[PDB]
């Protein structure tokens, strides 16, 4: 079997930035068969170099690939607003995809601003709980959310999504769904989240008290 | 230029077969190679097969081998793709591709990479049945945020918009699939504090799946 891996994982760039992803392979790729591809979120792929350095037309220039044997590079001489998406390599001389490399835009490190939702009343007329912890607009995107019912650690009761990278600010949104039974509560009282980034100096604490 | 173009988004319970489609208007239909990728929800690309719509050739990876069928069809120049014994993680998004060619037009020669792809089709394979969505209201405590929950619906996707699309701060957020089968998305937006016992917010849900159209208010919560 011929296996792709794709190097970095994710790689942060500024616009206009010289870009460089690299693709390994376990071994030979037979006649330079080996394609670039980019993806955006919401988007089907698109080929950007195909026979290891041959670009399709209709592809900037700006894209250009090389490489041989075992080892390719996808280089994007200066990054644009629209490159920034999700590359993947692939062989083809059965066919085989890398594990992908998103790029993404490096900004100025961003506090999240942290929000706690309580429960509506109508949703409780149904019998069921769902407290939402948001992270606002933040950079980067690696972000620590903790759930505290009375002060006590919680786990596997929550689930949480990030949004994409925001094409203005180039910010991340995060949002903490901890969700159970009316059982665990009214049986509790006070909820807290607290979040730690970079961004912050100390971890940020939101709370609200039950029906108050 | 060529143009692909697949059929509409199924739901499939484990088990069953699913079936899909790709009209290929435009080039030559026979010469070319159409292979299928697939991919799930974020996940990486993987490549299934391919068929060249004469002869007919076809190749499968190793993954799907026995579990799979792709089929030509010159008369109507459309490939098909057949995945039966299906299981929750074959629920992902299917791409088919055709390769690209140069020298001269539809009489050119293959380059192998695929130069050509379709909008892709969804397939959820679950074991849950098609359902509303609840949309409860998450009330604000400068800037304030705001906004509404859209929980427990089947099967994706769900469309949220404010003030029917009147947008700035707007942050949808993707779902989630609950441990209860269904899935569940929050969207909120940032307003001025100072515009919140005045101004009206109402986030407008539409779920097409399931026929189900919700407009529900977000105003101020009081004690």
């Amino acid at each position: 079997e011929i296996v792709l891996t794709q190097s970095p994982g994710t790689q942060s760039l500024s616009p206009g930035e010289r870009a460089t992803l690299s693709c390994r392979a376990s071994q030979s790729v037979g006649n330079n068969k080996l394609a670039w591809y980019q993806q955006r979120p919401g988007q089907a792929p698109r080929l950007l170099i195909y026979g290891a350095s041959s670009r399709p037309s209709g592809v900037a220039d700006r894209f250009s690939g090389s490489g041989s044997g075992t080892d390719f590079t996808l280089t994007i001489s200066r990054l644009e607003p629209e490159d920034f998406a999700v590359y993947y390599c692939q062989q083809y001389g059965l066919s085989t995809f890398g594990q992908g490399t998103k790029v993404e835009v490096k900004r100025t490190v961003a506090a999240p601003s942290v929000f706690i939702f309580p429960p509506s009343d109508e949703q409780l007329k149904s019998g069921t709980a769902s407290v939402v912890c948001l992270l606002n607009n933040f950079y980067p995107r690696e972000a620590k959310v903790q759930w505290k019912v009375d002060n006590a650690l919680q786990s596997g009761n929550s689930q949480e999504s990030v949004t994409e990278q925001d094409s203005k600010d180039s910010t991340y949104s995060l949002s903490s769904t901890l969700t159970l039974s009316k059982a665990d509560y009214e049986k509790h009282k006070v909820y807290a989240c607290e979040v730690t980034h970079q961004g912050l100096s100390s971890p940020v604490t939101k709370s609200f008290n039950r029906g108050e | 230029q060529v143009q692909l173009v697949q059929s509409g988004a199924e739901v499939k319970r484990p088990g069953s077969s699913v079936t899909v489609s790709c009209k290929a208007s435009g080039g030559s239909f026979s010469t070319y190679a159409l292979s299928w990728v697939r991919q799930a929800p974020g996940r990486g690309l993987e490549w299934m097969g391919g068929v060249i719509p004469l002869l007919t050739i076809t190749n499968y990876a190793p993954r799907f081998q026995g579990r799979i069928t792709i089929t030509a069809d010159r008369s109507t120049s459309t490939a098909y793709l057949e995945l039966n014994s299906l299981r929750p993680e074959d629920t992902a998004v299917y791409y088919c591709a055709r390769e690209g060619t140069t020298g001269w037009g539809w009489l050119g020669k293959p380059i192998g990479a695929f130069a050509h792809w379709g909008q892709g089709t969804l397939v959820t394979v679950s074991s849950a049945s098609t359902k509303g969505p609840s949309v409860f209201p998450l009330a604000p405590s400068g800037t304030a945020a705001l906004g509404c929950l859209v929980k427990d619906y089947f099967p994706e996707p769900v469309t949220v918009s404010w003030n029917s699309g009147a947008t700035s701060g707007v942050h949808t957020f993707p779902a989630v699939l609950q441990s209860s089968g269904l899935y569940s998305l929050s969207s909120v937006v940032t307003v001025p504090s100072s515009s919140l016992g005045t101004q009206t917010y109402i986030c407008n849900v539409n779920h097409k799946p399931s026929n189900t159209k919700v407009d529900k208010k977000v105003e101020p919560k009081s004690c």
